[PDB]
């Protein structure tokens, strides 16, 4: 059965090489082209180059003609993609595609997983939550409790309430890309007025890439 | 296809304690709850417009065929107190 | 005997944020680095005396032979804001 | 060797019995008067009773005839000290003293570790630490950050910087029992004013009768 396998994920930063690799298996490597797509996230596609198991025929995209470079093993039958001098603009996702038995020289009727890689060059700053108190001077209507999720750079960040309790009311707002690369969010959740702290109404922030658990009260 | 029109939200909490009573301040205004993913939201200062350091976005909620949108107002702690409460408006399809 | 007198440490810290978020408020003065054990704390607020809520005690900080001392004023937040920094008096033997 | 070992420190309320134990070892525990002896803070040492450990023979002081009982157990070698609806009054020092090879038989040569009885009418409230900002107006001089301890009935607290660095510098001063019942201490750290936050500049601040993990930097 034919099928392509990839690297896996590979975080790194800015000003130093990386070099992902894609072996293809089932079928003959020397006949096939092999190239590369990328996909920047909330972009299409990008044809960066094509190369040829057999001999070294490498043709490339005109803007990707220097910036990177593609390679391959006949004898272990994989495909490399390596870099040089990455910048905060390579973050994207990247495709090895393949040749199919009918269509042109170029059709890329096959596809792999996806290798995803992020450099994004900043200073990673901790979450500071700040609870956002209720209209505690005007309790016309329905009362609503939050916290405030702010000066952090990773975008995925997760929010609970009451260790993943509480699921009605409750809604996530995402973030905002501010002047200064730090995002911010802000969860709220609907409770009655004449329930002002039913249980705790404590606010849960986690956030993996720093590994800062949080807990405040409001 | 799409979903008919709906009624966007003016909830606006006051600046939380915590982040007042550092040197620091951001009105937060949550509104959602519309269809029509088009909304600009404005903040006056007693009737003043103000423009400075502002920023709104509007994305998908969830499968409920409607968006969202958020404010941040970033400003400092002695000019909240220096005036009365902001007021967050949306200019949705009216004045509300 | 034999033990020679030192002058008190005087570190006044204003009212923390986090202690302010809320309607609560309260002055820390650290009085140490005296060997005579008697002291008590005077506060006043902008040259009026003020003893609301004051309480003062003269431990041992440990074997180093001199004591220590610590006052707490509790108050209200509005309190803090209506007048300038507070002034902490040790009156230890002189004016300080 | 001889020594007498006392039980933890006892903290009730009023109106509340209590029944606080002192066993001695290395000596024959039946010849040997067992006496208590009450110290309030600031006050001298007030006697309350003796025990006899071969029979009942029980001489208590005219003012703590009915006031408290004192019992003792052979088979075990253990002395007891059982009260009965305490006062507000009550909370002082208490010891175990025992009769030595030479003098009197109300002598009371030998001691023994102290056990601290506290009692309030206030019960136990975890404390809230609040970062004590330095004096970031006026650097002159030297920095001293520092968190502030509050709302916490138990007296016992302690408080660390970075997990138990910073060991130069740091000088915790005893709380201080406030008209509410809930006692308040606080700790800096003499730092150089060029030093703000070297590696985090932390609070640590635990709590074992509420068992309250409260770590905060500043």
């Amino acid at each position: 059965q034919m099928q392509l396998v990839q690297s896996g994920a590979e975080v790194k930063k800015p000003g130093e090489s990386l070099k992902i690799s894609c072996k293809g298996s089932g079928y003959t490597f020397s006949y096939y082209w092999i190239g590369w797509v990328r996909q920047m996230p909330g972009k299409g596609l990008e044809w960066m180059g094509i190369i040829y198991p057999g001999d070294s025929d490498t043709r490339y995209s005109p803007s990707f003609q220097g910036q990177v470079t593609i390679s391959a093993d006949k004898s272990i039958s994989t495909a490399y993609l390596h870099w040089s001098s990455l910048k905060a603009s390579d973050t994207a996702m990247y495709y090895c595609a393949r040749q199919g038995d009918l269509g042109d020289w170029i059709l890329l009727g096959y596809w792999g997983q996806g290798t995803l890689v992020t450099v994004s060059s900043a200073s990673t700053k901790g979450p500071s939550v700040f609870p956002l108190a209720p209209s505690s001077k005007s309790t016309s209507g329905t009362a609503a409790l939050g916290c405030l999720v702010k000066d952090y750079f990773p975008e995925p960040v997760t929010v609970s309430w009451n260790s993943g309790a509480l699921t009605s009311g409750v809604h996530t707002f995402p973030a905002v890309l501010q002047s200064s690369g730090l995002y911010s969010l802000s969860s709220v959740v609907t409770v009655p007025s004449s329930s002002l702290g039913t249980q705790t109404y404590i606010c849960n922030v986690n956030h993996k890439p720093s590994n800062t658990k949080v807990d405040k009260k409001v | 296809l799409g979903q008919p029109k709906a009624a966007p939200s003016v909830t606006l909490f006051p600046p939380s304690s915590e982040e007042l009573q550092a040197n620091k301040a951001t009105l937060v205004c949550l509104i959602s709850d519309f269809y029509p993913g088009a909304v600009t939201v404005a903040w006056k200062a007693d009737s003043s417009p103000v423009k400075a350091g502002v920023e709104t976005t509007t994305p998908s909620k969830q499968s409920n065929n409607k968006y969202a949108a958020s404010s941040y107002l970033s400003l400092t702690p002695e000019q909240w107190k220096s005036h009365r409460s902001y007021s967050c408006q949306v200019t949705h399809e009216g004045s509300t």
